[PDB]
């Protein structure tokens, strides 16, 4: 189950 | 960094992004939310990268040593001594720090100056993203309370998103996603994790007409997340 | 680390290997170099890991941060202010103080308690590595004198190998590749790298008939490197 | 120009 990787603006 | 000003610390956090200084790129950030100001989107969005990459990188060190940890406590394993659990607390500790440090920027006073619903629903989602990674940690008696505590963030998300945003805005797509893997990892709800991803799917899907070809793509990049979730799921 | 058991440091030091936490796999190898005693083979590849792993980030941090302030330096460019270079300067002077870390345990007492050719070699490898990227970053006064001791360093070491190591061995093959790297990149004679690679490779080749299957495979792995650096080279 | 890159033990 993957969430938002979120890591590059 | 105090002394430093708030404009130098913005830049100095896009400088250590491009040097993938992360730990740094939260300093700073941290640093600029304590001047008081309120953020604009994208210093909203460096604060989040920041902390998301430092936390991403000790989530991602604790599962290996509670993975060697549980295999030593195994039938038919050797006595290794108290390294292993020792060193998994220290690395536990430090992530429980940083998601006390990104609350507390929340708490002290992000969310209570945040009237637009762009930024309130997306601290709302960071405040239940950082108790949902205290909560995949925790195993003593508030462990119930801090699965509450990233529940109630993200539903008070959820209800603002709901009213305020299309169904297609990435932030109301992005707390659908984090919320359904909340359902999905830590609330023990695999249906309520299939239904929300489900149905914010196919609600994003049927407004996609209504975008630009730039919006278009960033909504359909996270609908394929929920797509990829929904796959696995089921 | 004064406080924790030798072996103790030794298992974090690779449990932090496992989980990618190369900064307290380098304070736990620090510490376990500092009980005094010597370091079997094992140990100093640990040392040496963990320190290539936290300078190497840095290094590649630098050359990005560099790069940008190239370029804010180029005819045509827009002011940006002082931020650059002084992030700039803030990761040189952390990289900076790893190297010095590393040479200091080096000098103290490392080096000089190592007798056998292999302890002996690595070590002085080592130093060499580690002024080496000192080098990479000085442009006053020392410059010149950080370049000789890397120079010195590799060329004691060198001269061990050759006396008392076959043409195959990892830790001589290693050497001579990083030396030629010297040369090349950092003592402007690029025909004392080209030479230095292809006297290397072809003494090593002639030794491969010596070894068994693993050798085999761990020496001509090497071999490989100094030939993809010849063919960049020539 | 490649050096040993030593990251793994």
């Amino acid at each position: 189950a993957g969430s938002i990787p979120g890591r590059r603006s | 960094m105090g002394s430093m000003e708030r404009a130098s610390l913005i830049q100095k956090a896009k400088l250590a992004e491009q040097a993938e200084r992360y730990e740094d790129m939260a300093a700073f950030m941290k640093g600029a939310v304590e001047k008081g100001e309120e953020l604009s989107c994208e210093e909203r969005n460096l604060l989040s990268v920041a902390y998301k990459n430092v936390v991403g990188g000790q989530r991602a060190a604790w599962r290996v040593l509670s993975s060697i940890e549980q295999k030593s406590n195994e039938e038919g394993s050797e006595e290794k001594g108290p390294e292993v659990r020792e060193y998994r607390e220290k690395v536990e500790t430090e992530l429980q720090g940083v998601c006390d440090t990104v609350l507390g920027l929340l708490d002290s006073h992000l969310i209570k100056e945040a009237g637009d619903a762009e930024s309130r629903v997306f601290y709302l989602k960071m405040k239940g993203d950082y108790y949902r990674y205290l909560a995949e940690v925790a195993t003593g008696d508030d462990k119930k309370r801090i699965i509450d505590s990233a529940r109630s963030a993200y539903q008070e998300a959820m209800d603002i998103s709901k009213k305020e945003m299309p169904p297609t805005n990435p932030i109301r797509l992005g707390l659908a996603l984090n919320f359904s893997v909340f359902h999905y990892e830590i609330a023990n709800s695999p249906e309520e994790a299939i239904s929300l991803a489900k149905t914010t799917f196919d609600e994003a899907m049927a407004d996609l007409h209504t975008l630009s070809e730039d919006s278009y793509k960033d909504s359909t990049l996270i609908m394929q997340l929920l797509r990829d979730n929904l796959t696995l799921w089921t």
